[PDB]
């Protein structure tokens, strides 16, 4: 778990020696910086139900053919279009997560190690997923910080896509 | 408003056939016939004075409020003269407790239960001012009891399905009994007097105890206690696809 | 982390004040002091207001004390010393 | 409910034995003081306000609480009722010293109470202080012993109704305890 | 009429019943203190025009700003009114002493008024402190007989209770 | 501001100081006699020793509390939970309020010096302000315990 | 019986030693708590036919289909021995109120009974039931005192504890 | 098996010296909270087999392939057996509440229980589930939160005893993590 906590551990453990003032200053900038995170995981936790149904709408608007196709990998089905947004929640969760917990440690333990193993043999292509996103990123509606911090959290989780 | 169980569950109410011959030209209503003048009489002692079991020589005293009234049909006067009597105050009022003889009023003459502290402060301020003969004529020529009886039936408990506040219709299931109960098994202490002062509600098997024949009464208890818990604060949660959110 | 430190010590400060009508002469002192429960000054008023309680008719009915129950004392037969012990024989109030 | 005449007969009737000359010593003794009786009850009834008005004073004085946000007698509203309970407890111990038994006090007014002041949360410890204020002032009016109302009499000895009147307070104080 | 025989009949009215032994012995009741409750009527009858004057002129002592500007007594016929509402007073004690219970009283000068004595602004106080004033102004022995006394006190300090 | 108003008013109190505590309890005894009688805990003679010194020392702290003008020294050294400890032990909280309303009077009688049994020689002027302030400050320990 | 004594003499003489500070000081605590329990039971048994009245008919009240044909409860017979067994259970908790613990509870009415239970068809839920209607009637100022009301909950969940 | 009282013993012992004064204010505040002790204890006895059976009955519905077939809760011996492993633990953690220390859980109960658990092949994380359930039960049976079922206490604070019996329940569930 990779918090602004747990990393200054590390490394005071590393030396072994005590805290310094070091890890004390990298704890004072999680603390200071918490307030408008909080609010991002607020504000995507009220705005969820309609964010995932959007972006799964957003992704079957862009890419066509997954609503077309037989096969077991796309959402030609019910129970497709129930798996697709069930992975989109997921993706969400992971992004609160990371929001309330001030790194990206949840996502990093939870979605992004071995992730394109799943899409090699699940055969599910990472552009949906991207393309879903960016939705998100376009679409919750917030504004200074708050907006900035979801958003930085937002294309970790694209940047790993790619 | 849709009496579930109002008129198919429970007989329809009884009195006096309509009030267009109140009107009167040649007479104020159809004579009834003696016959079914007794028969009403006997329902309005089974209800003001809820099954007393009253003697003859204490039905004697109540000839005069009687004999008005099959001359004059009113029904609401009839019951203005027999709560104003010493047969009603003897066996309410004069070794009872204050909202004792103020909550058996409700059962009487308007059929339903007080719903609030306030409605209960405003009858003793009432009664303060003067006399208790000021809480009868309050409730007899109050706008509920036009809205709901009338000068025409007797005062009964109607089902209205469709109730200001719920706690008044347990605490008319509490005050009304089964059949065969009448109203001097406690020696005072209202049944209400700690429910209405704190706001909780009542007994389960008692309030179903009251109720009809036929309406799977009492079952769907769960084993533990029955009065909810205003501390409680449980998180209750809704379905996502993604998960489970909680509004607080 | 919450108890007062000092509630159970009845230390209380001591005042005195000197005038003698000169600014030479005026001087104030303030000192802690544990202030002390004097065992023979209570007996005087609690014996003053027991007396006044008795004689008090009006409380007599409007505060109606408690029975006390005896303390335990062998029995011996003999009225004398069950009825007129030693510890209590011929003593009678005077009233001046 | 009940008064001194009313209580031997249903003590009698128990045994079904006839009220004879034995029992009557107890009556006929009871309309000995009936004109010291008559004599107590005006004095007491009238100075009811200033006694009730007294009362509730009385028990503000030494418990502050009750005046404070959240206190049970903080608005007037509050005030209010708690002013009406000190006419309604005076005036059922009133009735109780006329009819010479206590039959009306616990029926009437003493059944139930405790428990609807449990359900409005109204304290008892001060409510029991108020009846004891008005108890020390019905045995200061009955036997003439105010500082000052000044009330003309007939010459004699009352002790045995403040003792009554004591006794029924009495009641009162423990019904709701 | 709250009196001593209206209230034995009106119970046996309720009750439905001819009137028993127990409602005669009321009226017994009356037959003994009339005498003593009737005494005082000449007293009140003969002495009333002293009584009221003695009550005003004390009232308006006790409470000397009522006659200042904007005040229940501010001109001159407005105390007159005032000295004919305490003489509507006196009146009406003389009339529940005749009758026995207070029954004229509590239903011609009490009932109502409350909303009179507030929405013209006259001040409780001070009918309060017009009526204590008779009732220690009386002497016992040499006004009345012992009796008298007692009753027509236990009368004012009934309609003191009432305002107050 | 000034201090020979407010040094006369302390000293007004703290020269008859075990006068008004004596006469404060036997007053507190004197209305109600339970706390005498046995069963009562002020019955038994190591009790109401105690009771007295409990007394002086409220009385100590707010004559300190008129001195210094303020009472967060007052609220810090006594009334930090006066009540509950009077709970614990087992107090009757009503007759203490009587008797700290007894020495409220006590001193506020002194101030103005219209005590009716003792007459100190002052100079010309009013005394009311520190009169409402001792008032005040008998209020604070009469409320602090209940 | 279990009980505060009779478990420290019997642990006193399994070691076999002498009663010990520890037992006595078991036994202070029953002087203690026996002010509560006493006045639990003696309510409890002034007042028990009203409450194994009151308790038997929440049985059929939630259980109605007892008293089909084919049932355990079919005629009066069932139900005259249902009224009788759950007075059985209401005398065992004012037992064990007395002797201070769960000693008649535990060897007049619990051990044995899952064998009696399922062998003669009666349901345990509804022997269940009534205990469960029983505990929450209970006010401690209106029936018993605050510590009663929680010595007899405690007794009656130990019930519902052992047949549930 | 060492209570509250004893650990003191024990810390002292090792001291060699008499323990009084500073020792002794954990020792008089633990008697002076004793009631809420007892009355906590009570509080969570009452209400033990609602409590098991609730904690083993949401461990299944929030992970079903336990009653799958091949599953370890499986047959009703299985089932049988778990309900028996839930509540040892729930009388294990009644008796350090009641004691005031965690000595009595780590010698009967948790001595041992994690490899034996390994051994019988019993999936050991499902359990601290059950056990995380039962804890959370348990606070709000101590604070009298329940939303099933409310008590009678007297009115306090204990959050305390709640943090207590919380750093227990997590002991009981690392134990076999
Ligand atoms: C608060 C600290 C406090 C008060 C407020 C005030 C209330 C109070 N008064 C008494 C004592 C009496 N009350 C009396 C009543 C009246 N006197 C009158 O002249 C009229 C008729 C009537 C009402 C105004 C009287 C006569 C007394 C003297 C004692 C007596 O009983 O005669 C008490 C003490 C209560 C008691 O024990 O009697 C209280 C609390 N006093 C305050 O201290
Ligand atoms: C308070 C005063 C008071 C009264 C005086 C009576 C008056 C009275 N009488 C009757 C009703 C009656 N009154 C009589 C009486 C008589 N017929 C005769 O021929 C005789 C002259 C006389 C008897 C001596 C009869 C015979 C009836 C009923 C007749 C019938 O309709 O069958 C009724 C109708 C009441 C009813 O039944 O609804 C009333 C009000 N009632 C009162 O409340
Ligand atoms: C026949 C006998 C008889 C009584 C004795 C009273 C008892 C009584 N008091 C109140 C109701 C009340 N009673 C009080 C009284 C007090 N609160 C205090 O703290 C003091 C101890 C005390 C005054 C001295 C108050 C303050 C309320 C209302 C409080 C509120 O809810 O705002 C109510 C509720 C009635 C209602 O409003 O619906 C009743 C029945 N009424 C009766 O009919
Ligand atoms: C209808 C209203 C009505 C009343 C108010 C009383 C009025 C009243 N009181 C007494 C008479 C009395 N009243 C008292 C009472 C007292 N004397 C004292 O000095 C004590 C202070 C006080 C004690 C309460 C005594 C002692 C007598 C004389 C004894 C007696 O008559 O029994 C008498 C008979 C002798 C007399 O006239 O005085 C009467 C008529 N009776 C009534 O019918
Ligand atoms: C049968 C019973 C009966 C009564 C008691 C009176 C009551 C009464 N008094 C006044 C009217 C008045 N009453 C007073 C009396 C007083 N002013 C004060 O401040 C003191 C309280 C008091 C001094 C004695 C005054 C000054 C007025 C004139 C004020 C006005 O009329 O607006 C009025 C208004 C109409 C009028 O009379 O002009 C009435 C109804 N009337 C009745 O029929
Ligand atoms: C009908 C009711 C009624 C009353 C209440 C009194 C009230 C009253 N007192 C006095 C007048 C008087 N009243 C008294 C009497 C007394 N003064 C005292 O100091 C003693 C307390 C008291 C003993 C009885 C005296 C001495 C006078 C003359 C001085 C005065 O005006 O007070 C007067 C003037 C005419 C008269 O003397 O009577 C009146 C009306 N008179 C009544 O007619
Ligand atoms: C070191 C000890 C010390 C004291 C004890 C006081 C004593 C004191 N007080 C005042 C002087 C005074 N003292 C008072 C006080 C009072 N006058 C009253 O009428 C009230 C009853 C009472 C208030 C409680 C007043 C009003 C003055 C004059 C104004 C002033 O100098 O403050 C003076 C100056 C003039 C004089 O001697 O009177 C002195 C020395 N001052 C001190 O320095
Ligand atoms: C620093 C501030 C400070 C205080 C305010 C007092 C407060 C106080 N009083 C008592 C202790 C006591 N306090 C009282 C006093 C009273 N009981 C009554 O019934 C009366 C109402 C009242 C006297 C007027 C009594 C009687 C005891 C002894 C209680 C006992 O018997 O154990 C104790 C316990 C320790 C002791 O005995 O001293 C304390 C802390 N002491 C302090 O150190
Ligand atoms: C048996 C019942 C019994 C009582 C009820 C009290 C009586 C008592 N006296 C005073 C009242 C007082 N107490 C004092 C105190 C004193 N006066 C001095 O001159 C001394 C220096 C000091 C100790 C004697 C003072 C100064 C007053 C006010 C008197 C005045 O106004 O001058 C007070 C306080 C205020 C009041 O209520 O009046 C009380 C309760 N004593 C009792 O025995
Ligand atoms: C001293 C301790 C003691 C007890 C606790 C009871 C326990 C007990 N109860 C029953 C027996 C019973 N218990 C019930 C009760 C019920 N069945 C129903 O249909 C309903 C579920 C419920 C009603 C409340 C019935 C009907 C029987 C009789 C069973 C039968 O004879 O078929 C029996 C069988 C013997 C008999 O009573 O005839 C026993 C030993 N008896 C004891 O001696
Ligand atoms: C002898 C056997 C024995 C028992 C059966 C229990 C019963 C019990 N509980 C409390 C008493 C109490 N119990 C609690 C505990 C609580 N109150 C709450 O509001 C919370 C829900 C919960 C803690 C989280 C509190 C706060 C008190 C008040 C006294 C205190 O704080 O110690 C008391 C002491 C006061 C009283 O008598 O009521 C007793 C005997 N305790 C025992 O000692
Ligand atoms: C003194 C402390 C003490 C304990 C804690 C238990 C510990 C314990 N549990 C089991 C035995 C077991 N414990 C469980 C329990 C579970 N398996 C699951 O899947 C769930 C997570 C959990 C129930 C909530 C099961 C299912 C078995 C039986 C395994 C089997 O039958 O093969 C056994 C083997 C003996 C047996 O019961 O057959 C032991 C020693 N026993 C003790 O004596
Ligand atoms: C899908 C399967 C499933 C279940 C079986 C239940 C099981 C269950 N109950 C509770 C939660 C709880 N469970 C209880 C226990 C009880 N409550 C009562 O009213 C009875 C007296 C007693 C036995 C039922 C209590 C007291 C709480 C918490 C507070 C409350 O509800 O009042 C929790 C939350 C625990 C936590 O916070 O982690 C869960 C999962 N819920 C589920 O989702
Ligand atoms: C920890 C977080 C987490 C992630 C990220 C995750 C992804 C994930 N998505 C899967 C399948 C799937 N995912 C999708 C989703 C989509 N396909 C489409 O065509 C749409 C465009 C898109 C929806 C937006 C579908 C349809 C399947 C079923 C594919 C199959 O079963 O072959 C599977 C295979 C297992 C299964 O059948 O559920 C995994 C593991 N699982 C996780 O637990």
């Amino acid at each position: 778990m990779k918090t602004p906590i747990t990393e200054a551990i590390a490394t005071a453990d590393n030396q072994g020696r005590f805290l310094s003032n070091t890890e004390l200053q990298a704890v004072n900038g999680r603390y200071q910086r918490a307030t408008a995170s909080l609010t991002a995981a607020k504000a995507l936790t009220g705005s969820a139900q309609r964010l995932i149904t959007g972006a799964a709408q957003a992704v079957y608007n862009k890419f066509p053919y997954t609503t077309q196709m037989p096969g077991p990998a796309y959402a030609s089905s019910a129970i497709g279009k129930a798996k697709c947004a069930r992975d989109i929640g997921y993706y969400l969760r992971m992004v609160t997560y990371c929001l309330v917990v001030g790194g990206t440690g949840p996502m990093d333990e939870y979605l992004v190690a071995g992730l394109e193993e799943i899409n090699r043999s699940f055969d599910l292509s990472p552009s949906w997923y991207i393309e879903a996103l960016q939705y998100i990123k376009n679409s919750h509606g917030l504004s200074g910080q708050v907006a900035n911090e979801a958003n930085a959290y937002i294309d970790y989780a694209i940047n790993t896509l790619s | 408003a849709f009496s579930s169980i109002q008129n198919v569950l429970t007989d329809a109410p009884l009195g006096t056939p309509s009030a267009m011959g109140f009107l009167d030209e040649r007479t104020e209503k159809p004579l009834m016939g003696p016959s079914e003048m007794d028969e009403l009489v006997y329902a309005v002692y089974k209800q003001v004075f809820g099954n007393a079991h009253i003697m003859e020589s204490e039905r004697a005293e109540l000839r005069d409020a009687e004999s008005l009234f099959r001359y004059l049909r009113d029904v609401r006067e009839f019951v203005r003269a027999l709560a104003k009597s010493n047969a009603y105050t003897s066996r309410f009022l004069q070794g009872n407790q204050q909202y004792r003889f103020f909550e058996l009023n409700f059962k009487h003459l308007l059929g339903r239960g007080p719903r609030s502290l306030e409605e209960m402060a405003s009858h003793s301020a009432l009664y303060a001012e003067g006399g208790f003969e000021a809480v009868i004529d309050a409730i007899l020529d109050s706008d509920e009891y036009a809205q709901e009886f009338g000068s025409t039936v007797v005062p009964y408990c109607r089902f209205k399905g469709e109730y200001p506040t719920n706690e008044e219709f347990n605490r008319m299931l509490v005050l009304k009994g089964a059949n065969s109960t009448s109203d001097k098994a406690g020696k005072g202490r209202s049944k209400l007097c700690y429910s209405i002062a704190a706001g909780c509600s009542q007994n389960w098997l008692s309030m179903s105890k009251a109720l009809p024949f036929g309406t799977e009464k009492g079952t769907g208890f769960n084993l533990i206690s029955s009065s909810r818990n205003p501390a409680a604060r449980p998180r209750i949660g809704t379905k996502i696809p993604g998960g489970v959110v909680f509004s607080s | 982390a919450k108890k007062n430190q000092y509630m159970g010590t009845s230390v209380a400060p001591e005042i005195v004040l000197t005038d003698k009508g000169s600014d030479m002469s005026r001087k104030v002192k303030t000192e802690d002091k544990k202030v002390a429960a004097d065992q023979a000054a209570a007996m005087g008023i609690l014996a003053n207001m027991s007396l006044y309680a008795s004689l008090n008719p009006v409380k007599r009915m409007t505060y109606k004390a408690k029975e006390q129950a005896p303390a335990y004392v062998k029995k011996t037969g003999n009225p004398v010393e069950d009825f007129y012990p030693s510890s209590w024989r011929n003593m009678a109030p005077v009233i001046s | 409910m009940l008064d001194a005449f009313s209580r031997v007969v249903v003590n009698s009737d128990a045994k079904a034995a006839y009220v004879g000359g034995s029992d009557l010593q107890a009556l006929k003794s009871f309309i000995a003081d009936g004109n010291k009786r008559l004599d107590a009850v005006n004095s007491i009834v009238s100075n009811a306000s200033c006694m009730v008005s007294d009362a509730v004073s009385g028990m503000i004085c030494e418990n502050p609480g009750l005046i404070s946000p959240g206190g049970n007698c903080y608005t007037n509203r509050r005030m209010a009722a708690c002013l009406r309970d000190g006419e309604i407890i005076l005036r059922y111990v009133s009735y109780a010293l006329l009819a010479g038994d206590a039959s009306v006090l616990e029926d009437r007014c003493l059944n139930g109470l405790k428990e609807t002041y449990i359900a409005l949360g109204v304290p008892t410890n001060s409510s029991i202080r108020a009846v004891s204020i008005m108890k020390a002032q019905a045995v200061a009016f009955i036997t003439n012993t105010a500082t000052e109302r000044k009330m003309s009499f007939a010459a004699g000895d009352c002790t045995s109704l403040a003792s009554e009147v004591a006794s029924y307070f009495d009641r009162v104080g423990a019904a709701i305890s | 009429m709250k009196s001593v025989i209206t209230t034995v009949v009106s119970a046996a009215d309720a009750a439905g019943r001819f009137p028993s032994n127990s409602d005669l012995e009321s009226i017994q009741g009356n037959i003994q203190r009339s005498a003593a409750r009737l005494e005082a009527a000449e007293k009140l009858a003969g002495n009333h025009e002293a009584v009221v004057k003695e009550a005003g002129d004390a009232c308006f002592a006790k409470y000397a700003y009522l006659k200042n500007p904007g005040e229940a007594g501010e001109n001159q016929e407005k105390i007159n009114k005032c000295y004919r509402d305490v003489d509507h007073y006196m009146r009406l004690v003389n009339y529940c002493l005749v009758v026995g219970g207070t029954g004229p009283l509590d239903e011609w000068g009490i009932a109502g008024a409350r909303e009179v004595y507030r929405t013209l602004n006259l001040p409780t106080s001070a009918y309060v402190a017009s009526i204590a004033y008779t009732r220690d102004r009386l002497c016992v022995p040499r006004d009345m007989s012992a009796q008298a006394g007692v009753e027509f006190s236990a009368y004012l300090d009934y309609l003191i209770n009432a305002l107050s």
